[PDB]
C-alpha cells in the first residue's frame, strides 16, 4: 500500500533526517 | 525520496491513510519511537480533515434547533457521541450557533442517517 | 465526564474528529504536553480508519493490473501518492496484491475519479 | 463541538487523571 511504501521510507532515513522531516512538517504546519 | 519528497507524499494521503500509517508506526517501532511522527503528522491530519469539509468530500451535522424536546435531542446526541449528560446538553443548548457540530467527518449517507434519527426528535438539522 | 466516560466519547470519534481533536490540543498545549494524546489516540484513529473501510463509509483504490503500461501507470500513480520512482513503481509491481492500494479513505466520487485516471493509463482497478 | 466538548473535559483532568486516560486507551489499543 502507499502508506507502506512511505513507513519504508521514514524508517530508511537517519536520526538526523527523521528529524529534519519532523522539523520541517511542524513548521508548515505552524507547531510550536 | 528526499525528506522533502516525503513530506509531499504525507501531505497527500487522506486523513485515514495518515491515522493508519501513525498506528503502523506506533505498532512497529512503539510508542515512544514512533512519537515524533504521530505529533508531526496530527497537524496534516488536522488539515486534511479540514480540507475534506471545505470540499465536501465529507460532512457534519450542525444542530439549528433542538426544538420543543431539548432532552429527546440531547437522548440521541449522546447515544452518538457518547457525551456524558452535563456536556451533551451543553452541546445541544448551543444550537442554532455554527459550532453546534453533533459530528463531523462523516459521509452525506451517515450524516443523512444522523440528521434523521435527530430530527425524529424535534430538532432542526443543518447537513454542512 | 468520566475517564472511561472521555474514553467512549473518543472511541465514538471519526478519523476527521479524531486529527481534528489532537491538532487543537497541539496549537493550544503545545507538541510536547500535546503528544500524550497524540500518540494514545493515533491508534484509535488507525482503528475508526479500519472501521470505515469495512463499514464502506470510505473507499480504497486498488491495482489488479498495469499491463503493458508499466512506466505510464507508475506515472499516474506518482502523481496521486508522490510517491517517488523506486517506491511507485514497488506498490505498481504488486498489481494483483491485495495491498497493491494505490489510496484509500477517499470518498467514491474521489475512488471513482482515481479508478478512471489509472484506467486510463492502461491499469485494472478494483474500488472497495 | 463534539470534539470541543471532549478537549474541556480533557485539559480539566489533573496530570494523574491524564496519565490514566491515556494508559487505558494505549492498553486497549495493543499499545508497547
Amino acid at each position: 500500500m502507499t502508506i507502506d511504501e512511505i513507513i519504508e521510507a521514514i524508517e530508511k532515513l537517519t536520526v538526523s533526517e527523521l528529524a529534519e522531516l519532523v522539523k520541517k512538517l511542524e513548521d508548515k504546519f505552524g507547531v510550536t | 525520496m528526499t525528506i522533502d519528497e516525503i513530506i509531499e507524499a504525507i501531505e497527500k494521503l487522506t486523513v485515514s491513510e495518515l491515522a493508519e500509517l501513525v498506528k503502523k508506526l506506533e505498532d512497529k517501532f512503539g510508542v515512544t519511537a514512533a512519537a515524533p511522527v504521530a505529533v508531526a503528522a496530527a497537524p496534516v491530519a488536522g488539515a486534511a480533515a479540514g480540507a475534506a469539509q471545505e470540499e465536501k468530500t465529507e460532512f457534519d451535522v450542525v444542530l439549528k434547533s433542538f426544538g420543543q424536546n431539548k432532552i429527546q435531542v440531547i437522548k440521541v446526541v449522546r447515544e452518538i457521541t457518547g457525551l456524558g449528560l452535563k456536556e451533551a446538553k451543553d452541546l445541544v443548548e448551543k444550537a442554532g450557533s455554527p459550532d453546534a457540530v453533533i459530528k463531523s467527518g462523516v459521509s452525506k449517507e451517515e450524516a443523512e442517517e444522523i440528521k434523521k434519527k435527530l430530527e425524529e426528535a424535534g430538532a432542526e438539522v443543518e447537513l454542512k
